């Protein structure tokens, strides 16, 4: 193969060349380059249609209605338009807020601004695993309690949470219940009309899609309403303003479009690599998983590496492409209760489209030399 | 002449921009040939679904705008 | 030529050959698909190279420091971000801001937005010409005047603003001045080391780059601080938060590089090419230019045709694909801003012209007015109500 | 070891991610070859400097980290 090995899916994914195939036609003079604006030509109403049928596709993979979808600039704009959104429409029913310590910076970042725009939030420490007690969530609930943010595939760590009853406890409480799937959309089956889930937020460049594009879904029954955070024309049905880019839209739609067709077929053999990559390295002496093998997303493998120097590690594994979450380390391991020196010593491995078996053995015995020859130089090992 | 509609699409109580979103959608689960009966109560749709017939290459057999609520006879182009 | 003629730039414009061609480099396995913000891998770093150019490119054209440079999705965003991050900042020292009534959605919207929040505005009339008098600008002025946001471009007649002398009524009261450059930027001449602009904002898809990208201009000195409005991570210092879309901001900045190259050449075809089109039309009976001909961009023409329906006149000229300002129902606010009655904005179309615009399209142009006005004027129990 | 850089500039009192927004600017209308002296108080600089130099295949001729300011030599390649 090729070098570096691209081990950091999870952070960004290569955009696919039929979605990229797509976009190209819907950017030039000769392509659907119009404003999905202007009503009074086809230039633009042909690009409402590639638009509508972009949207249509998104809503089909995670079981929901176009109405529904609203398209944003990428999940950072979905979390904060979906948690502000909602925290400022139904503030004359409270201002207590319940989430998660190992949210996405998205999540807790504007949390964080509602705390200053005086509203209060509850960050619950997740379990070891990364699972969250869903008791500890019940005590953390109460009247004035009007929304809740949890997401459905952890970023670092791979972790799942329960999200279906999540939702069944919010919504027997009527407390809005917001699902950041940015990491589990297109990977874990998603079907918003089972699912008791009121907001969710997903992007295009986790699956294959091209950055700067993202939507939020809106329940539109029972119906949810949000306060919008982008003005100027009321577009997106007055919940999110602005131009519509169609080139960008098409690409994720098409990109949504594969994930629903190559899901069940990927997604096993995703989880058959990620089990071939920790098998091969779980024998080592003192690694340790973090998140849950049994009910983790099948593309993403955190482990701990005891008794090397981090900032050498991830030094030594140059041949690979992949993430440690960190001068400061992870915040979501720390949430997890590693110590700063094995939060630094970790390694995110998550896999995608592109990922052979041939990478993953490759993976496997530079992780074995490396973690032994790195311990030779360890004065730390040598206590050990 | 609203008689023999081979699709229905009862889209009362529906605002713009989503008549016409429903409409799209419709349309491309239809055969080339086949109508579908529009059943809405919003003014705008006097003006967007001509609108779509118009830009979008589709035929519109009848409407009914004098009163509510309106009725859209289309037949995919 | 083909058809439909498309003379509606300032809606929106299609992306240059070039700018298309570098976006491409950006996106697949192959290319440059890395996250700009995985430092621990060569994958982040050089999309991140990438991105500085890009982020140099727009600089360099409004004579601005890249530092000064944060990264949206767009004009909208921008005008969000500014209106509101200096608002929600500054409120310590007043709440009150000024605007004008022909703004873009993005500026009114956002301003009702804050006055829901406990902010006043004050939304100055224009002059029917559809400038601003300052006179009656500073007398809306006072202690508690924290912001004023005044266009470069008007998007719909094209008239300009005197930024310059705004700016420095502005910078002389500490007032901060937020001015939206989505119309001006690539087609006027702006140097912010010059101008006493604190905020300005500016897109891609006006000026041939893609659509779902833009910029916010944020002075450094003397510094202008704001409230981020998206959170999560305080990437672009803090200001904007998010990933980066590379392949974007390589069109963008692509753009205004080949901008700032053809902009004093393309400006005086487009010139040329409007005032050719305005000649053609002027001497018909009762048609009136909206905006200023001498101070206007040039690249638009908003006319007014007189005792002809509106609703027909988009019917006639199905040739060319221009706009009315028409929303949805009723017309342009910005023409009823000037004075105009409800049927004659109706009856008012927008030529906007771009780098594509041929000679050959504008004298068809011409002579489809002249016919068309003329066949409608006919069938109009309106006009021979004029000619009595 | 610092007495003959081509290029100066100073970078204090600017924060990450400015100083090295700054070296990639300066280090673009370099010739290969020439020399630039970073003088910066951004504690980040002592990572991100070198990671500089790392990622983007250039030289560092000599850093000085011991205090207040820094100095850092770098060589475009
Ligand atoms: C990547 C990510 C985001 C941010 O998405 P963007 O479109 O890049 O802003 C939010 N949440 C999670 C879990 C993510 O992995
Ligand atoms: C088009 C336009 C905007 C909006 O630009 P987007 O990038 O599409 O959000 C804002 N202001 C003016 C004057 C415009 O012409």
């Amino acid at each position: 193969m090729k070098l570096p090995i691209y081990l950091d899916y999870s952070a960004t994914t290569p955009v696919d060349p039929r979605v990229a195939e797509k976009m190209m036609q819907f950017m030039t003079m000769d392509g659907t380059f119009g404003n999905p604006a202007s009503r009074s030509h086809r230039f633009g109403w042909q690009a409402e249609e590639a638009v509508d049928i972009a949207r249509n596709q998104i809503a089909d993979l995670v079981g929901a209605d176009p109405r529904e979808i609203v398209f944003t600039s990428g999940a950072t704009e979905s979390d904060n338009l979906a948690i502000k959104g909602a925290a400022n429409f139904y503030q004359k029913k409270g201002k207590h807020i319940i989430t998660s310590k190992t949210e996405h910076k998205a999540v807790l970042d504007t949390c964080r601004q509602l705390e200053r725009e005086g509203f209060e939030v509850t960050y619950l420490a997740p379990q070891r695993n990364g699972i969250i007690d869903l008791k500890e969530l019940e005590a953390a609930m109460r009247d004035d309690t009007i929304l809740v943010s949890i997401m459905h595939v952890n970023n670092e760590i791979g972790v799942v949470q329960d999200i279906a009853a999540i939702g069944e406890m919010c919504r027997a409480r009527g407390i809005i219940y917001h699902v950041d799937a940015t990491q589990s959309v297109g990977k874990l089956p998603i079907d918003l009309s089972q699912l008791k889930v009121d907001l969710m937020s997903f992007s295009g460049h986790k699956i294959y899609g091209p950055k700067g594009i993202g939507a939020l879904y809106v329940r539109r029954k029972p119906r949810v309403r949000i306060e919008a955070q982008m003005h100027g024309g009321g577009h997106e049905r007055g919940m999110r303003s602005g131009t519509l880019p169609v080139h960008q839209i098409v690409g994720m739609g098409e990109a949504y479009r594969i994930a629903k067709e190559e899901m069940a077929t990927e997604m096993e053999r995703l989880r058959g690599l990620r089990n071939r990559l920790w098998n091969g390295i779980k024998d080592i002496e003192e690694v340790y998983l973090n998140g849950d093998l049994e009910h983790g997303a099948p593309n993403i493998l955190n482990v701990s590496f005891n008794y090397v120097e981090g900032e050498s590690l991830i030094m030594a594994l140059k041949d690979l492409a992949v993430s440690s979450g960190s001068l400061e380390p992870s915040y979501v391991l720390r949430a997890l209760g590693l110590n700063d020196e094995l939060a630094h010593s970790s390694i995110r491995f998550s896999l995608g489209r592109f990922t052979t078996e041939e990478e993953i053995d490759y993976t496997i015995e530079l992780v074995r030399k490396s973690i032994g020859r790195l311990r030779d130089l360890s004065p730390l090992w040598e206590m050990y | 002449l609203f008689s023999s509609p081979d699709h229905t699409l009862d889209a009362l109580g529906l605002r713009c921009p989503e008549p016409v979103m429903m409409v799209r959608k419709t349309v491309r689960n239809m055969q080339p040939g086949e109508t579908l009966l529009i059943i809405a109560d919003d003014p705008a749709t006097t003006r967007d679904i001509p609108g779509f017939c118009t830009f979008m290459e589709h035929e519109l057999v009848a409407k009914e705008t004098d009163g509510l609520p309106y009725r859209y006879l289309i037949r995919k182009g």
